[PDB]
């Protein structure tokens, strides 16, 4: 999965 | 409101303790209680609220993905019928996830966003609104799916508009908003080119503004810029 | 019983799914429902019950230790008064932990132990009874603390007596019982010599019986024997 | 902490 914050 | 009898300051203090103890459901309940006191939140308090719910919903999303994968495999050809249980349990986790998202969106709508006038608070809350609609979109399949996606898009877009007018390109909230909206484009809106363009332009504009920053601010900004780069590497 | 309307087999199936999704509270609730159907549990079902509650209570214990450490530091000299909140939140987690332990002990008493006649089931359940009294003892400070410790000891001792008569020295349940009773001696009963003696004798008697085992059984037994050795290394 | 199973 891609990075999110 | 089960936290109605506890002092605001005590709720914040216990949220911090719950974080130290890795008790994120408690942390979220304490922060919900703090929000429901009706006062605006400080920068640190907004972080506590976001950390708490990000951890709760993140665990739910991870579990939903495991169960959804099992359910997909159970529906392939040659698979042996195992009954309604996988679907039922995936639905249970899904309904709990939706409940958490609805709770967060409810706090944002009643009444955090409407009282947030500074860019650092308003952008942060609108980003959260986009994020929680995005998590609803990940599990949505009904008549309202397009409206859920559009609600995420609209919140992110309002946050973006404010952030570009009122924040420097290295502001970590602006960067994190762009990171997440780019992920929205890639994973939710079937717009990988928009996702890539947004991540790249955000990264490049931040790079050009790093020269203005102290060492500590530089560390904060470059941390998020690296996440943009990580996603670009995944996608290209 | 909230799980009263769900089939036993469906509860077991969902417990396995919950384990795959790392949803241990759900797993425990499903296994509690299965136990409450009133039938005996198979070897695999006993494992599911134990895994579920071990993970739930293990997380509670870890959180309790974090909070207890903060509370101890808040009571040292030179520490600034921070109010009742640390104690209150430690007490909240403690009460939840005690509730889980009481639930497990209740399932064992109503009526798993009394129907367990084979050594593999009876030893396993009596070990669990010792374990959950041990977790109660870790947090106990009242008039009943010595009785809680003695309840753990008594359950472990009955399990030990059966295990030595009815199981080979390499049986993994016998080994795990001895591992945990040794920890009880060291951490709860202030009996480090008994803890060390038990771990060493258990290890040596298992070593001498490994020659009787298949490759797969050997792997199972040596895994637990290594935990005995690890504790001996910690303690000597 | 010591090992238990
Ligand atoms: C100081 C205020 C504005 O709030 C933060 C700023 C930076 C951080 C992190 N250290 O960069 C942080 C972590 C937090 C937490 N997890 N409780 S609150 C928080
Ligand atoms: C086959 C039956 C008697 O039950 C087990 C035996 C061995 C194991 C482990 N693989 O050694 C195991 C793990 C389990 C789980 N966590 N759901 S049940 C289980
Ligand atoms: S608000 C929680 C504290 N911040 C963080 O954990 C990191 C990820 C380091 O910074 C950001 C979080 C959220 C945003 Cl919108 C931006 C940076
Ligand atoms: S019952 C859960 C499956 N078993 C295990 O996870 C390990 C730790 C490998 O084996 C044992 C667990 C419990 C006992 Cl009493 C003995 C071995
Ligand atoms: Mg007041
Ligand atoms: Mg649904
Ligand atoms: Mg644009
Ligand atoms: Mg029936
Ligand atoms: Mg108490
Ligand atoms: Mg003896």
């Amino acid at each position: 999965f891609p990075a999110t914050v | 409101g089960a936290m109605g009898s506890m002092e605001r300051a005590s709720l914040i203090q216990k949220a911090k303790l719950a974080e130290q103890a890795e008790r994120y459901e408690d942390m979220a309940a304490f922060m919900k209680g703090a929000v429901e006191k009706g006062e605006e939140l400080s920068n640190e308090e907004r972080c506590l609220l976001s950390v708490a719910y990000k951890n709760v919903v993140g665990g739910q999303r991870a579990a939903w993905r495991v169960l959804s994968s099992i359910e997909q495999k159970s529906n392939e050809e040659g698979s042996e019928e195992k009954g309604p249980e996988v679907r039922e349990y995936r639905e249970k986790v899904e309904t709990e996830l939706q409940g958490v998202c609805d709770t967060v969106l409810g706090l944002l709508d009643s009444h955090l966003i409407k009282e947030a006038g500074d860019a650092e608070s308003r952008v942060f809350y609108l980003k959260m609104k986009g994020d929680y609609y995005r998590y609803l979109a990940e599990v949505a399949t009904g008549d309202d799916k397009k409206r859920i996606i559009d609600s995420a898009r609209s919140a992110y877009q309002e946050a973006m508009d404010i952030s570009k007018k009122e924040m420097p390109p290295t502001n970590p909230i602006r960067l994190g908003l762009a990171l997440n909206f780019s992920v929205f484009h890639y994973e939710i809106a079937n717009s990988p080119e928009e996702a890539i363009s947004l991540a790249k332009t955000t990264f490049d504009e931040a790079m050009a503004d790093l020269h203005t920053l102290s060492e500590d601010s530089y560390k904060d900004s470059t941390l998020i810029m690296q996440l943009l780069r990580d996603n670009l590497t995944l996608w290209t």
